[PDB]
């Protein structure tokens, strides 16, 4: 039943509570999941040079370089601290 | 509970122009039922393109006067325990 569905994934942070990455604005969401009809919630920061996307299974922001989509690592929305570092294999270049 | 998280963007520039949450639905998902969005893998898991059909179904829950000829709209189905 429905509450159960609501605990399947980690709720995304509301924009105002994302700390430590500067001023942020939601961006048009474009990255599909394979299971789910949704596109990943998206924010831009640093004049749009940085993109962040909520990953609702791990419960962290994945950060990307807007110019080419390169992955930058993940960040704790409460602090803004880097948690994972860049993964050269990962980018969002087809979803920019 | 469940809030519809509504978000909209300029068709010309894609700039962000607004965000509004519906009131809390508690644990009643039927609004998702009326959109035709299964619960499975869809709660706290992304945003959906607000299509023309969805406007009438959604508008009753928002102050924003949804205008799909002006803006691209997206909704997500956020669920958090309690009041939030």
């Amino acid at each position: 039943g429905f509450k159960d569905y609501g605990h399947d994934y980690h709720p995304a942070p509301k924009t105002e509570n994302i700390k430590g990455l500067g001023d942020l604005k939601p961006g048009i969401p474009k990255t599909p999941k394979q299971n789910g009809g949704g596109k990943r919630k998206r924010w831009t920061g640093d004049k749009g040079r940085k993109i962040y996307e909520w990953d609702s299974q791990h419960g962290e922001l994945e950060g990307y370089r807007a110019s080419d989509g390169q992955h930058l690592g993940s960040f704790d929305p409460k602090t803004g601290n880097q948690l994972k570092g860049p993964d050269p294999k990962r980018n969002i270049k087809k979803y920019l | 509970g469940l809030k519809l998280d509504l978000t909209w963007f300029d068709k010309s520039t894609e700039d962000f122009k607004g965000e509004e949450y519906s009131k809390d639905f508690g644990d009643d998902g039927s609004v998702m039922e009326s959109l035709g969005v299964p619960f499975k893998d869809n709660v706290n898991n992304g945003c959906f393109d607000v299509i023309a059909e969805w406007v009438p179904l959604l508008q009753p829950y928002f102050n924003h006067q949804i205008d799909i000829s002006d803006n691209e709209y997206f909704v997500s189905f956020d669920y958090r325990d309690g009041d939030w």
